[PDB]
């Protein structure tokens, strides 16, 4: 006998208040009965299980099932009550790494843990909770009771605390091995090193040896898998890597549930399938929770689909990473509000790719949207390498120091450099600081009555210019920004423009160059062909001449 | 220190479980080396997955030095930790401490390493160093001695504190000693050149009484502090445009002072003119422009500290480096106002001048009142929220929101 260390226990408890399960075990047929009983006793021989006397209050359901070609009766423990009064725990398998972020490793070997799971000892003064019986034969003796001393598949803590334990005994091993690496998630344990192979199975045999200080037996993981290994939906190649074929089914009827599946898709392509585009697709399930009801595409939407298949005619793959070279990141705008990205060392060999969509919002600009697609960049790099990667934009250098020494937040993009990559990024208009000298000034009002909806919108200039024009179905703010609009309208390259509107300055210093207002839209396409626009705001009804002329003219 | 002190959460309250963010590489390395020491130390412990709570930590460098210390975001587990009533039913802040001539801040938050913490209330002190790209498992500990950036922990330490301090205190009985988490504030009359020294006397102290960063000192002068009034143009020529923006900048104000009147202001506006046309003024509009500025001389009224009530603080970026901002608790009845320059770094980084801003005013808060204001940040949410680590600098944090319309009253403080 070679003294093993035990595996050291985790303390478990329910939720405060809350007591053990007390659920009804079924009626179960003869055969189903015979079957659980043999299962039982194995399980009970090799230290799994554990008979129990009457006492133990706390019950749990267990069930037989059958599968196709293994004629086998299987035993399943319904924990679900008993999982809804465990306690949290610390789930340390949130994430995954990414793939871009690795690198490359000579020699890769898999083992299997599943054996070593059972090892992992159960809470003592937690079993009782985990008590179940199977019922007698005919129901004519009391029912086999059972706790477990193992972690029990299916159990809310066995996750983590086999994860936990594991991590616990290998930490020594890993410490003491800075040459390798070594990666746990569920029954695999996956050892990578660039050591010859030969000396590379000898690391193995000693993590075998000290693993089994623990007694724990673990072989090479059964049929070892030819390369790529399907992991996480990826295709991890030796030299290389990509998410598994992405097929993109044919329709000639598209559904609600389709079109989720479509973006799934699409979404998990596009980290390494340059250029994917989901915003019309997207668009079409606005609100609809009928996975069965069936939506036209726009004829934006096929357009958009026909390039994805484009672009997943042919495979494409990212490469591994490189500490000592230099990270980059490259975004190109593609319109409608979306984004796409490159991050890169060497030319044309991607780490990965990715999109960004412009948040949900009346009014907006490219400039801000380009800011928000580098955050979004930033962080995921700092996720995935844990550095910021230096940016290659489609801005002058000259367009966002405009844009950010004049913009009324703070903004910031971190190192960065102009790449003349059409469509640039670019300011559309920029609003005077001073009142321009020799410049017509137009003082803008208008006003809707509440009940009817009528309203009216006009100006009144210093040369004697005048309108205002009869309007339906509007609002305050409505004809508040059509009076604008007008003067923009009738005014030549230089205007003043003095509005009471608080509304509008509002809109019109957030800088925007695009807008779901037709209205605003106007607005801009009038901004965008003036050579200079001073914009003066006023309080209303305080007797300002002009203003309060044009008040009186929209009042009615 | 042997005894813990009992601690407990708020009635019905779990412990914080709050996502760790992302850490650069450095700042990974920074927190395991820091960690691994503070673990054979004592202080921390590694902890198991029984235990679900998580706060956040990051690393900064205070000003003016090159090594790394840990920040731990306490924030969710100070607004979920018992209010506390240490010994006393409350230490009064000392309203002297805004008048001292001097007043320079101190680490002491490693005074806190020396005290247990309770052990059942450890566990809610739960943190992760994570791995790069998920990897390896984050590291996980809880800490077994008051942690710096705890609300407890000040709270716990104050009778070892007063007691450290009272030969001091006995000594030099015209010097304030105020202390507000990790920091301790300590302001005089006298020349720095003494008070320095007496600083120094008060770290041996201090050191004789038990730091990484104790050797260091915040220099604050807040009896040079300057507010900002509100102020009118004095010119010899009006144009249409100024007359606007003054009419606009005293219906504003009227909302603060009585009795503001623009009536005969507005009278000179009467026709449609040209923006740039020069306006005389008036006899009856110089007088009322007269009587305005004289309204803004005097104080506002009835302005209060209510301690019930949080303290917000709004900011401004006026370009070129410049920021205004003011503190209040009801809109319109500010207790503070003040204006920045130059900030010390980032002439071509407004997020750096933010922060800076935020600290400085968050200090000022402190200083005045005992507690930390919520600030209305001019900033995108992600923007802010990607970068203000990397320009922190404080061991405590405040709250903060961001506001997305760009307010009108940016110009009447400009
Ligand atoms: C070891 C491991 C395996 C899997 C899987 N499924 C997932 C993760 C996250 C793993 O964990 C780590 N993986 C790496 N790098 C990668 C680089 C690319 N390859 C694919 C490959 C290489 C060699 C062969 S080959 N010639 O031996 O047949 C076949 C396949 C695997 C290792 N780095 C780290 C660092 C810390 S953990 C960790
Ligand atoms: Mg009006
Ligand atoms: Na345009």
């Amino acid at each position: 006998m070679v003294p093993i260390s035990p595996i050291e226990t985790v303390p478990v408890k329910l939720k405060p208040g809350m007591d053990g399960p007390k659920v009804k075990q079924w009626p179960l047929t003869e055969e189903k009965i015979k079957a659980l009983v043999e299962i039982c006793t194995e399980m009970e021989k090799e230290g799994k299980i554990s008979k129990i006397g009457p006492e133990n209050p706390y019950n749990t359901p267990v069930f037989a099932i059958k599968k196709k070609d293994s004629t086998k009766w299987r035993k399943l423990v319904d924990f679900r009550e008993l999982n809804k009064r465990t306690q949290d725990f610390w789930e340390v398998q949130l994430g995954i790494p990414h793939p871009a972020g690795l690198k490359k490793k000579k020699s890769v070997t898999v083992l299997d843990v599943g054996d070593a799971y059972f090892s992992v000892p159960l809470d003592e003064d937690f079993r009782k909770y985990t008590a179940f019986t199977i019922p007698s034969i005919n129901n004519e003796t009391p029912g086999i009771r059972y706790q477990y001393n193992v972690l029990p598949q299916g159990w809310k803590g066995s996750p983590a605390i086999f994860q936990s334990s594991m991590t616990k005994i290998l930490e020594p091993f890993a410490a003491q091995n800075p040459d390798i690496v070594i990666y746990q998630y569920m029954d695999d344990l996956y050892v990578g090193s660039d050591l010859e192979i030969g000396q590379h199975r000898t690391k193995i045999e000693e993590l075998r040896q000290h693993l089994l200080r623990w007694g724990l037996t673990t072989p090479d993981k059964k049929h070892q898998k030819e390369p790529p290994f399907l992991w996480m939906g990826y295709e991890l190649h030796p030299d290389k890597w990509t998410v598994q074929p992405i097929v993109l089914p044919e329709k000639d009827s598209w559904t609600v549930n389709d079109i989720q599946k479509l973006v799934g898709k699409l979404n998990w392509a596009s980290q390494i399938y340059p250029g994917i585009k989901v915003r019309q697709l997207s668009k079409l399930l606005r609100g609809t929770k009928a996975l069965t009801e069936v939506i036209p595409l726009t004829e934006e939407a096929e357009l958009e689909l026909a390039e994805n298949r484009e672009i997943l005619k042919e495979p494409v793959h990212g490469v591994y990473y490189d500490p000592s070279k230099d990270l980059i990141a490259e975004i190109q705008k593609q319109g409608q509000g979306q984004w796409t990205y490159q991050i890169y060392q060497e030319p044309f060999k991607n780490l990965k790719t990715g999109k960004y969509a412009r948040m949900r919002g009346a009014h907006t600009n490219d400039v801000k949207q380009l800011t928000e697609a580098v955050q979004k960049i930033t962080t995921e790099s700092i996720v995935i390498w844990g550095k910021t990667p230096k940016f290659k934009l489609p801005i002058q250098k000259e367009t966002w120091e405009t844009w950010w020494t004049e913009y009324w937040q703070a903004t910031w993009i971190p190192e960065w450099e102009f790449v003349n990559t059409p469509p640039l990024v670019k300011l559309w208009y920029q609003l005077e600081k001073e009142p321009i000298v020799g410049a017509e000034t137009f003082y803008v009002d208008g006003a809707a009555n509440r009940e009817t909806k009528l309203g009216k919108a006009g100006y009144v200039t210093n040369k004697g210019r005048q309108k205002v024009v009869p309007l339906t179905n509007t609002t305050n703010q409505k004809t508040e920004l059509q009076a604008i609009y007008l003067a923009l309208q009738d005014s030549g390259l230089e205007v003043n423009i003095v509005t009471d509107s608080q509304y509008a300055l509002g809109i019109i210093q957030a800088q925007p160059d695009k807008s779901e207002s037709e209205l605003v839209n106007q607005i801009i396409e009038q901004l965008i062909k003036k050579e200079k626009v001073y914009l003066a705001w006023v309080p209303a009804h305080k007797g300002i001449g002009g203003n309060e002329q044009v008040d009186k003219l929209v009042s009615a | 220190p042997i005894e813990t002190v009992p601690v407990k959460l708020k009635p019905g309250m779990d412990g914080p479980k709050v996502k760790q963010w992302p850490l650069t590489e450095e700042k990974i390395k920074a927190l395991v080396e820091i960690c691994t020491e503070m673990e054979k130390e004592g202080k921390i412990s590694k902890i198991g997955p029984e235990n679900p709570y998580n706060t956040p930590v990051f690393a900064i460098k205070k000003k003016d030095s090159t090594k790394w210390r840990k920040l731990v975001d306490f924030r969710e587990l100070n607004k979920r930790t018992q209010d506390f009533w240490e010994v006393q039913l409350g230490i009064p802040h000392p309203a002297g401490l805004k008048k001292k001539k001097s007043v320079t801040v101190l680490d002491v938050g490693d005074a806190y390493f020396s005290v247990p913490l309770d052990e059942d209330f450890r566990k809610y002190t739960a943190f992760t160093i994570p791995s790069i790209n998920n990897k390896t498992p984050g590291i996980r500990y809880q800490y077994n001695v008051l942690p710096q950036g705890w609300k407890g922990s000040p709270a716990i330490f104050q009778s070892s504190m007063t007691k450290i301090l009272e030969p001091f205190k006995k000594q030099n009985p015209d010097i304030v000693i105020y202390q507000y988490m990790d920091d301790l504030y300590v302001g005089s009359d006298l020349e720095i050149g003494q008070h320095r020294t007496k600083i120094e006397e008060l770290r041996q102290h201090l050191l004789r009484w038990g730091p990484p960063f104790l050797w260091m000192g915040y220099e604050l002068h807040p009896d040079k502090w300057t507010v900002q009034p509100i102020v009118l143009p004095e010119k010899d020529s009006w144009t249409v445009n100024d007359i606007q923006k003054l009419v606009g900048k005293l219906n504003w104000a009227s909302q603060i002072y009585p009795g503001i009147k623009v009536r005969q202001l507005s009278k000179l506006l009467r026709g449609t003119k040209a923006l740039t046309e020069v306006i005389p003024l008036t006899e009856e509009a110089e007088l009322e422009l007269a009587e305005n500025r004289e309204i803004l001389k005097e104080p506002v009224h009835g302005v209060y500290y209510d301690p019930s009530k949080d303290l917000i603080a709004e900011i401004q970026k006026q370009g070129q480096g410049q920021w205004t901002y003011q503190i209040y608790q009801e809109p319109f009845k500010n207790l503070k106002t003040g204006k920045y320059a130059r900030m010390r770094g980032a002439h071509t980084n407004d997020v750096k001048q933010l922060t800076e801003a935020v600290q400085k005013i968050t200090t000022e808060s402190i200083v005045i009142w005992g507690k930390t204001p919520k600030f209305k940040l001019p900033i995108q949410k992600e923007t802010w929220e990607t970068w203000w680590t990397e320009y922190w600098q404080a061991t405590w944090i405040p709250e903060w929101e961001f506001v997305n319309t760009p307010p009108l009253v940016k110009l009447w403080y400009q």
